[PDB]
């Protein structure tokens, strides 16, 4: 690993200049180096993991859809064929994408997720796991997609059950959580009816959890539930 | 039918 | 160049793919690609170029500010003590930045410029010259920075003597390099009072010619010397 | 001050 002469210090303190300068190739590649140094993640350390290769993956997944899209057009009537060329290059975006998710998934078995024994860090990896897995689903098509559809699952599985034992209806971790297994639900699993209960219960539970809250995690908490209404509105 | 939102990078 | 196995025609396709996609990196290595085929570019090829190229440093350039202010701070009176991280990840963008403005300037001498006979492939690629010494020059600290604004100057001045002669004074090409010219002589060289005639005379002779355009052309030149206004009104 | 405005990327 490129990393592996640096600091674990110097690559967190790197990764966060990194995100002031949105150089999230970068701060993906410093959090890589910290979590390969074989030790937990705090809290904070977490966050600037999921921010680096959520916005590295977020721009892939942008690009591969406008390919995609181009390339379902040129396959229909009256189209002009136009060669490989945009098969090729979406082939390219999505290769490059699948190995980020690789590395991600890679960093979780590699041993986040075993060394996690606390509700706030298992949940938030197995979340992640689900996460990275959905964007594999996202453009899976072969033999395998089923089963990367029941891996995202599981792993979302997994972490709701631990997030209704250990964390109240309000906590952020566990809200995120079911916003992205809602959504799991209504845009791969095909099962917008699950998405939809899954979306209604978790507000409303949150929603009479909110006086036991402070005026920050109070904001925390309802910037999230506002994410399962948008949906909610979206879907109904 | 724009994509569902997930969790953004906060 | 892992390019070389590419046909022509599918890297300028493939770089317009980038290009709707926001894959600006990839758009730019297609690109060099397709000059390394040896052959001219077009007009449209040559925008192409240099759109890609723009957006790759231009992400560069908005990271080394960022960084460099960070950096600036740290070295300020009561400011903690925080090692040599921020000066390393500001150098290591530099680095990166001024490899892109090394392979822009490669591409117009090996061998762009030399076989640019038309007005406008010669100007347009002087021009880019000039803009990537001025880049080189923003970051430049050491015994050359004299000689990197010179050779940005050089660039320009040649091809501000081509555009005179062989364009009209609306021509886009010839108020694009006069702008960029005049953000030289303003940010770079210390010379605002040079910036501000040359724009204000700019401005003064593209409007007295564009009774002569079409409703497109008139345009495509207007939408310049607002630029040139603009800087005017923050000029003065 | 804000730097200076130079030709976007059309
Ligand atoms: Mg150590
Ligand atoms: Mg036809
Ligand atoms: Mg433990
Ligand atoms: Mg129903
Ligand atoms: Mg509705
Ligand atoms: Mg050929
Ligand atoms: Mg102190
Ligand atoms: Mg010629
Ligand atoms: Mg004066
Ligand atoms: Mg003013």
């Amino acid at each position: 690993g490129a990393m592996g002469s640096m600091e674990r210090a110097s690559l967190i303190q790197k990764a966060k200049l990194a995100e002031q300068a949105e150089r999230y190739e970068d701060m993906a590649a410093f959090m890589k180096g910290a979590v390969e140094k074989g030790e937990e993640l705090s809290c904070e350390e977490r966050n600037l993991l999921s921010v680096a290769y959520k916005n590295v993956v977020g721009g892939q997944r942008a690009a591969w859809r406008v390919l995609s899209s181009i390339e379902q057009k040129s396959n229909e009537e009256g189209s002009e064929e136009k060669g490989p060329e945009v098969r090729e290059y979406r082939e390219k975006v999505e290769t490059e994408l699948q190995g980020v998710c690789d590395t991600v998934l890679g960093l979780l078995d590699s041993h986040l997720i075993k060394e996690a024994g606390d509700a706030e860090s298992r949940v938030f990896y197995l979340k992640m796991k689900g996460d990275y897995y959905r964007y594999l689903a996202e453009v899976a098509t072969g033999d395998d997609k089923k089963r990367i559809i029941d891996s995202a699952r599981s792993a979302y599985q997994e972490a709701m059950d631990i997030s209704k034992k250990e964390m109240p209806p309000t906590n952020p971790i566990r809200l995120g959580l079911a916003l992205n297994f809602s959504v799991f639900h209504y845009e791969i699993a095909n099962s917008p009816e699950e998405a939809i209960s899954l979306a209604k219960t978790t507000f409303d539970e949150a929603m009479a959890d909110l006086h036991t809250l402070s005026e920050d995690s109070y904001k925390d908490s309802t910037l999230i539930m506002q994410l399962l209404r948008d949906n909610l509105t979206l879907w109904t | 039918f724009p994509q569902s939102a997930s969790l953004p990078p906060y």
